[PDB]
């Protein structure tokens, strides 16, 4: 990544998927990093929104491409387009082996 | 090859510890009945386990549990033996090009630049596409 | 060696426990459902905190445990980290609840409903089914199931073989008290 | 004789034939075990010809 | 699965609002356990299947 | 069908298993999913033993 620069400094999930919205949709983009490295929250005494959802509201950014769960409360201050990933609370044990 | 494809099936641990059960019970038998009754539990040891109790039965009980232990460790010897054998059997010697992409252990790259890598890449045949999107993505690279 | 999730929460050996603040902690608190109700009603009050501080020692503990602590999260992160070394999770049972991500715009947007049509392009034309299979099983460390043909374990271990070794000197122990008690009487 | 049930008495076990024997059953204990292994992979999956 | 709405319609955005406080107040998960499991017959090819 | 009704007035919202589609979504406004699912396998219960 310090030889790179722009876009093409990050990779993954996301990242693909971001070219393949620009794609069908028509714009230059620029991969940002969330400042506060934070999902999306309110306070509880100042109430004021950070992360990414703050961006958004706040006009820092334009759009979210991220791991952001679909909750009601953001959904009341931002638009959540359809899900792109279904998912769930699953367990995580101790795979073999064990050969115990 | 060579000799060890002895211990391979049984673990060097538990060869020392059948020896000290051999005079362990060995020991034992010859309490019920110095010289003359360790040579009979090694004429023991060679046939199942322990006599001369005469009959009854200290000595009966002692070689009749010796029995049991020594008819399990060679079945269990056996029984591992028969798996680090069957393993090569199952493996497949390599033999055709799709075999090599079905395993990770022996690891597989091309050119960096040529026709050889370029194949890989605009391949519309199945098998070659796996193996360029491992090769693609292998690390080290391949 | 577990099946489903409600199994899990049917013993005490093998303690779980999730997040100390998130998503995840939050549904089993307000969770109406007969199962998920007990399993907050025990980690509640289970001592030491089965809570970790963060999401990186939920999986450390798990792999520290030797299969006696089991961390629940969701089915993203624990299918991934089940394709990264030492490919020592593994997931297990459905998913608890029903949910997803999405991209975000803000509110009256341009780019709103565009984007929104966009992803159901994806998904129907299986893009998305493809980066997902792209970024977790083709770029992953770990086999399965490709791990459960190429199993190169032909090992032999000597736990195995001390109880024929219990039972002898047990049978000798035995043994030399019978031979105690038979050369009194005669 | 002595063959025919594992090997060699009339030492009696006193004691060089107990231990002819008492290696050559351990002997023929290992041997026997050796055949029983390579056989059952015999009758598992066979080529069975080039 | 979605609830639909016609397009330029007053319940669409308040139903839309609705589901996500179905279905993070566990009543979804709820109604869904109601007419498949509890409702269900088979309640001895559930939990011995595994 | 269901959506028929939705976009020609015959009706004002759809409360049913309607998959969720991109040519549905160009005509009529869905919710947010109450139910995710996908396409899995059944098979018949293993004739164990036998």
């Amino acid at each position: 990544h310090e030889m790179l620069e722009g876009n093409e400094r990050y990779e993954g999930y996301c990242v693909d998927l971001a070219a393949e919205i620009a794609k069908h949709c028509g714009f230059k983009y620029k991969l940002t990093i969330v400042g506060d490295g934070k999902y999306g929250a309110r306070d509880a005494d100042t109430k004021i929104w950070n992360g990414m959802v703050g961006e958004l509201v706040y006009g820092k950014a334009d759009i979210a491409i991220a791991p952001l769960t679909i909750t009601l409360v953001r959904e009341e201050v931002i638009d959540f387009s359809k899900p792109f990933m279904s998912l769930g609370i699953s367990i995580m044990i101790k795979k073999p082996q064990k050969s115990k | 090859p060579g000799v060890f494809s002895f211990l391979d099936p049984l673990a060097y641990e538990i060869w020392m510890c059948i020896v000290f059960a051999y005079i362990g019970v060995s020991v034992v038998l010859f309490l019920v009945s110095i010289f003359n009754s360790l040579w009979f539990s090694l004429g023991a040891f060679m046939q199942q386990g322990a006599d001369i109790s005469p009959r009854s039965l200290s000595g009966r009980i002692v070689g009749g549990v010796w029995w049991f232990f020594t008819l399990i460790i060679i079945s269990s010897y056996t029984a591992n033996l028969a798996a680090f054998l069957t393993v090569e059997r199952m493996v497949s010697p390599i033999e055709s090009a799709e075999d090599l992409s079905k395993q990770t252990e022996i690891a597989y790259g091309t050119l960096d630049s040529g026709s050889t890598k370029e194949f890989f890449r605009r391949s519309k045949i199945a098998v070659f596409d796996k193996m360029w999107t491992y090769m693609r993505s292998a690390e080290p690279s391949v | 060696p577990i099946e489903s999730a409600e199994d899990l929460s049917k013993q005490t050996e093998i303690a779980y426990g999730t997040l100390d603040s998130g998503s995840t902690k939050e549904f089993f608190r307000r969770s109406k459902i007969a199962v998920f109700d007990k399993m907050w009603t025990y980690m509640r009050s289970a001592e030491p905190s089965v809570f970790v501080r963060t999401t990186a020692e939920g999986v450390a503990r798990v792999r520290k445990s030797k299969g006696k602590y089991a961390y629940l999260l969701e089915s993203t992160m624990n299918e991934y980290i089940e394709q990264r070394k030492p490919c020592d999770t593994m997931k297990v049972g459905g998913n608890l609840d029903s949910k997803g991500y999405g991209i975000a715009t803000p509110k009256g947007s341009s780019l709103g409903t565009p984007v929104n049509l966009a992803v159901l392009k994806l998904s129907e034309q299986g893009v998305l089914d493809k980066l997902k299979n792209k970024w977790w099983y083709d770029k992953g460390e770990c086999g399965a199931k490709d791990s459960g043909s190429k199993e190169k374990t032909s090992a032999l271990s000597l736990s195995n073989v001390a109880g024929v070794f219990y039972i002898l000197v047990g049978g000798l122990g035995l043994a030399m008290l019978v031979a105690l008690i038979e050369f009194c009487y005669k």
